């Protein structure tokens, strides 16, 4: 089975560059072939340029022309992506599709990349600050985790004893440039001056680990 | 049949042998009704080889 | 730029039961020589984009048989013979005809169950947040069907804009519903110069819009 393996995920910083590789195993691919396409965070999929038989030479959507460099290597299997000047809108999983024998004037990407994430942002290595969501026949709680970055976070209730009910949104990008997410779960009103519940966060990047009690 | 021959080269008039050598190709047309098919019944192709 | 449409933004699915999505081009997307460039592509949930279906009925080699596409020069549509829960995600159309080449909006599928309401919960910031000199107020609604749901925040019956974020969790496998949160974010001063902080839900299971506040 062919399989497209893309290079790793990125952290960048506004002005810079990123190159993207996608190589492939299990069949033969060439000079043409190669489509990319971005999928920014809670948005679709855009197509930014390819390679077609009929142009012999890549072309790119206006958005990207002047910042955008696609090639593709028959002789190790393999392409690249390069967007210079990177923005903060630039955000996104970055998808190789391909196709082994290219049809001459369009694309259909019958193999694709597992993407990779390219983060632009300006904001540093920082931890959660974690706030109780205290409790008003069933009550809710949660824990907000504010103002980290990066990705991701990790949150158990009870030292994983309490699973049932419990919901973890996924993290918002706000604009200062850090993340932002609640985790929260419903209990009997009855439980709640009985049973204590605490919620434990896990934050790798700066070893933040935080047992907060939530309690009326 | 339809009749074009194209030169490519002229390579040597031998007069010992009397023999002219010369590098050609030969365009040949004509029609064959049994060989006839329409591009819609067959997914847009025009041609085959 | 052709300007890609579909319908609908999202398809409640059943499995077992046939399926439909259909795509519209602003610009006929009929080649010179007679086939229609509109592809198909499937994300499922965090995985990359599948195609489907190529040029407009041709299924891509190792597709399920059950999807088969059609269309006209201008109006597509992709079908589901017997739709599985392996089927859920978002469906894109794709013009591959003039550069640059553009995706839809994309379609949403998800499994149908009973409209189930959402238990509306608001949680006031923590003494905690307070101290650092920022507020956070969060609403949540919990485990509603459908996905379409609206939240507004009323400050002392006024209406906020521009200072909410809003983050959903996917369809949970056992419950089919989904659960979501919206926090307001105002300075501490901000905070203290208003009195009754109130969240407005309205969902299609709700009789009327549910109200939950509270007072400083
Ligand atoms: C489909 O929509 C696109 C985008 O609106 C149209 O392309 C634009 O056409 C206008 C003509 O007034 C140009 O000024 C723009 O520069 C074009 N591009 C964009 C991206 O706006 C396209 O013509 C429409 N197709 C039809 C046939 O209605």
């Amino acid at each position: 089975q062919v399989q497209l393996v893309q290079s790793g995920a990125e952290m960048k910083k506004p002005g810079s560059s990123v190159k993207v590789s996608c190589k492939a195993s299990g069949g033969s691919f060439g000079s043409y072939g190669i489509d990319w396409v971005r999928q920014a965070p809670g948005q679709g999929l855009e197509w930014m340029g390819g390679i077609m038989p009929k142009f012999d030479a890549p072309k790119y959507a206006e958005k990207f022309q002047g910042r955008l460099t696609i090639t593709a290597d028959r002789a190790t299997n393999t392409a690249y992506m390069e967007l210079s000047s990177l923005r903060f809108e630039d955000t996104a999983i970055y998808y190789c599709a391909r196709d082994e024998q290219p049809f001459y004037d369009s694309w259909r990407g019958l193999y694709w990349g597992q993407g990779t994430l390219v983060t632009v942002s300006s904001a540093s290595t920082k931890g959660p600050s974690v706030f109780p969501l205290a409790p008003s026949g069933t009550a809710a709680l949660g824990c907000l985790v504010k103002d980290y970055f990066p990705e991701p976070v990790t949150v158990s209730w009870n030292s994983g004893a309490l699973t049932s009910g419990v919901h973890t949104f996924p993290a918002v990008l706000q604009s200062s440039g850090l993340y932002s997410l609640s985790s929260v779960v419903t209990v009997p009103s009855s439980s709640l001056g009985t049973q204590t519940y605490i919620c434990n966060v896990n934050h790798k990047p700066s070893n933040t680990k935080v047992d907060k009690k939530v309690e009326p | 049949i339809s009749l074009k021959v194209t030169l490519t080269n002229l390579i040597s008039l031998n007069e010992k042998e009397e023999t002219l050598t010369t590098s050609v190709w030969i365009g040949i047309d004509w029609q064959d009704y049994r060989l006839n098919y329409s591009k819609d019944d067959f997914g847009g192709i025009e041609t085959l080889r | 730029d052709i300007v890609m449409t579909q319908s609908p933004l999202s398809l409640p699915v059943t499995p077992g039961e046939p399926a439909s999505i259909s795509c519209r081009s602003n610009q006929s997307l009929l080649h010179t020589k007679g086939y229609k460039y509109l592809n198909w592509y499937l994300q499922r949930p965090g995985q990359s984009p599948q195609v489907l279906i190529y040029f407009a009925s041709n299924r891509a080699p190792g597709v399920p048989d059950r999807f088969s596409g059609s269309g006209s020069g201008t109006d597509f549509t992709l079908k589901i013979s017997r739709v599985e829960a392996e089927d859920v995600g978002v469906y894109y159309c794709m013009q591959g005809l003039q550069i640059p080449f553009t995706f839809g909006p994309g379609t949403k599928v998800d499994i149908k169950r009973t409209v189930a309401a959402p238990s509306v919960f608001i949680f006031p910031p923590s003494d905690e947040q307070l101290k650092s000199g920022t507020a956070s107020v969060v609403c949540l609604l919990n485990n509603f069907y459908p996905r379409e749901a609206k939240v507004q925040w009323k400050v002392d019956n006024a209406l906020q804009s521009g200072n909410s974020q809003e983050s959903v969790t996917e369809q949970d496998s056992k419950d089919s519903t989904y659960s979501l949160s919206s926090t307001l974010t105002l300075s501490k001063a901000d905070y203290e110069k208003h009195k009754v902080y109130a969240c407005e839900v309205t969902h299609q299971g709700l009789s009327s819009p549910v109200t939950k506040s509270f007072n400083r």
